[PDB]
């Protein structure tokens, strides 16, 4: 599907993917329109030309993030303040709970914790990292106060990229327009680590805008780059954090912007920068595998629909939120770009059917694959 | 009767032709072979190829209209291919939807010589071969996210067949001469993940029978009576299958169940006299 435009949307958790478009705080119409609505979509009703559910706010949104469909949509919004959102039931209606601001005038990214699915995350101006518990969070808007780490630089640099640990609820990953990504321990209450790049072979200390993790290994964090020239990903294994296990290189041109490491399956990751380009890399090797044309320019957002992977949307503050689909070959039916793909797709890891898949035939014989995935195997049981 | 190592790359699906004596091996190595089986000998024939991505599942075609061998693979495509002269030839490359396709089955020869195509692309496409090689295809959208299964309903208008959801739902699906195409009857839901596969039965006894599996991890048979009658759905068990489970497939006759999970065993189950299930 696709729809309005300008805004920052944020994939639910059902298998009935829903998106949630507040507005952006980047662009501006042509006639300066104003108020953002924070719209819901279902990629069933009619055209999806009208929204499930709105919900009219004062600000625009920096960014939208819901907690593991625990029905909370966090929203960072112009004005240094979060605010948490409910919403009754998927389809159903879009309603707003507490907000917050105990922030330093500047609310960035909002980041919600995969296991622990009860705790979030805000980068702001000041440096500022903060986590809430989502459970004792709704309880006083007073002034709950969340968590702080506290750990190497800080100055006006806005963390601008959250990202927490997809195998110890225990860690994440500050990123903004610093040269230093950070590497969080929350147990140690403390940075850790330090990535920070600087070989491009033409000596240029190169600045970590982004940071997603890998979906199942403790230790693997993607780095991207913002400079507009000679953009990387870089795997970092902190199991040695000198150098980048893996490198993604010659892929975008200006700057990178949004990263979305797959979950169902750890060889596929989405990439979206200052180009009107979107990436699928293969971050084992780094085998470029397909590049999906955009809006037109510059894409903020880009995400697998958190629980169908074969699906993903681009958030662009060229024109619109752009649903697509993992693939999209050229047809034969109808004849601006389909989708040209490098090194192949390789098909994702829920695809691969170990599966003995049988098959009953002639004279009740039951066919099958071993144990080995490389041997069939044909026998006649006993029906009893 | 093992055919060990068939393959270099995992194999992905073993059919055999209507007389059991000529097999069909597909994989990820984007090939399939042919195969002949005796007493417990092996004799490897052609090797498929013409296919991009890996082939995901392969149908073998009624004697009814020679040998022929349908396979379908990630590259968004589904090949047939003849045995004209006991030599292995590509005749039709059939590509309108655009993703992978997972699944292809054949209409009862009565029907004719049609396939079914069932596609990650969220569409299905019904094909018949006509004579010098154009063929009229039809295709109607039938899952959200994408389809994973398309099984056939036997012989009786009245062309039924069930498709499997990437969206978790099962559909039924029966011809209509003035719809000029196949249209929605049933939307039996039931499972909680993706619609791995559902296989029809071909048991022509009082009760039509369904089979559905998914990554829910379980598997519902959908038992109807009669036009009005709807679906009663049935939990092949109460608990859950440690895996996920891949394939269901419809014995010939005494219609038993082959339920091939994901732990990487295979299941075989029977409906004693109260009318639930039991193994074999």
């Amino acid at each position: 599907a696709e729809f309005s435009r300008t805004a920052t949307f944020a994939w639910s958790h059902d298998k009935i993917p829903l998106l949630v478009s507040g507005t952006v705080s980047g662009t501006v119409d042509a006639n300066f329109s104003t108020d953002s609505s924070l719209e819901l979509w279902s990629l069933l009703a009619a055209d999806s030309e009208k929204p499930i559910a709105s919900l009219q706010v004062d600000s625009k949104f920096n960014d939208l993030d819901w907690s593991h469909n625990n029905k909370i949509i966090a929203g960072a919004l112009d004005n240094g303040s979060l605010e948490l959102y409910s919403t009754n039931e998927a389809n159903n209606a879009i309603n707003s709970m507490a907000r917050f601001s105990n922030h330093s005038s500047s609310v960035k990214t909002v980041k919600f914790n995969a296991k622990q699915d009860n705790v979030l995350a805000s980068g702001g101006n000041n440096g500022e990292i903060f986590i809430w518990d989502m459970n004792k969070c709704t309880e006083s808007p007073s002034n709950y106060t969340p968590l702080t780490p506290g750990q190497s630089m800080s100055s006006v640099d806005e963390v601008i990229s959250l990202a927490w640990n997809q195998s110890l609820a225990h860690v994440f990953a500050s990123a903004g327009s610093s040269n230093f990504a950070s590497i969080w321990d929350l147990k140690a209450k403390k940075e850790v680590i330090h990535l920070s790049y600087t070989s491009p072979n033409s000596g240029i200390k190169q600045q970590l805008s982004v940071v997603e993790w890998h979906p199942k290994n403790s230790t693997r964090v993607a780095t991207a780059t913002g400079s507009d020239n000679d953009p990387s990903i870089l795997i970092w294994d902190l199991r040695n954090a000198n150098t980048p296990l893996q490198t993604l290189n010659q892929g975008h041109q200006k700057g990178i912007l949004s990263l979305d490491w797959c979950h169902q399956d750890e060889h596929l990751l989405l990439s979206s920068g200052r180009d009107n380009t979107v990436l699928l890399w293969n971050p084992e090797s780094a085998e470029q595998l397909s590049q999906f044309p955009a809006r037109g320019n510059w894409c903020f957002k880009t995400k697998f629909a958190p629980e169908a992977p074969d699906l993903f949307a681009c958030a662009s503050f060229d024109n619109k939120i752009e649903v697509q689909t993992l693939q999209n070959l050229t047809n034969t039916l109808d004849e601006s770009k389909e989708k040209p793909s490098v090194f192949h797709l390789q098909a994702p890891t829920w695809y691969g059917e170990p599966s003995p898949a049988a098959h009953w035939a002639f004279g009740g014989k039951l066919v099958q694959i071993t144990p080995d995935g490389k041997g069939v195997s044909i026998t006649n049981p006993k029906i009893s | 009767v093992v055919i060990a190592n068939a393959h270099n790359e995992m194999i992905h699906d073993a059919v055999m032709d209507y007389y059991g004596k000529r097999m069909a091996t597909c994989s990820s190595d984007k090939t399939i072979k042919i195969f002949e089986v005796e007493g417990e000998t092996h004799k490897l024939i052609d090797t498929l190829t013409g296919h991009e991505g890996p082939v995901w599942r392969v149908d073998w075609a009624h004697p009814k209209f020679g040998t022929i061998l349908a396979s379908c693979s990630y590259d968004g495509k589904v090949m047939i291919w003849k045995e004209e002269n006991g030599r292995w030839s590509q005749i039709a490359v059939h590509a309108v939807h655009s993703a992978s396709v997972n699944s292809v089955q054949w209409a009862p020869h009565e029907y004719g010589p049609m396939l079914l195509v069932a596609s990650s692309d969220g569409k299905v496409s019904v094909v018949e071969f006509k004579e010098n090689g154009t063929t009229s295809p039809i295709i109607i959208d039938a899952h959200a996210i994408g389809v994973n299964s398309a099984s056939w309903a036997p012989a009786t208008e009245s062309r039924k067949f069930v498709t499997g959801g990437a969206d978790n739902l099962v559909k039924i699906w029966k011809y209509n001469s003035d719809a000029q195409t196949y249209v929605l009857e049933s939307t039996l839901e039931g499972h909680s993940d993706w619609v791995r596969d559902v296989a029809w039965s071909p048991t022509v006894l009082l009760r039509s029978y369904m089979a559905s599996v998914s990554q829910d991890r379980t598997c519902i048979i959908w038992t109807q009576d009669n036009e009005q009658g709807p679906w009663k759905k049935t939990l092949l068990k109460e608990e859950k299958f440690p895996d996920v489970l891949w394939r269901a497939s419809w014995s010939l006759s005494g219609n038993v169940l082959a339920l091939s999970g994901g732990d990487n065993k295979v299941t075989l189950w029977k409906e004693n006299l109260e009318g639930k299930w039991e193994p074999a």
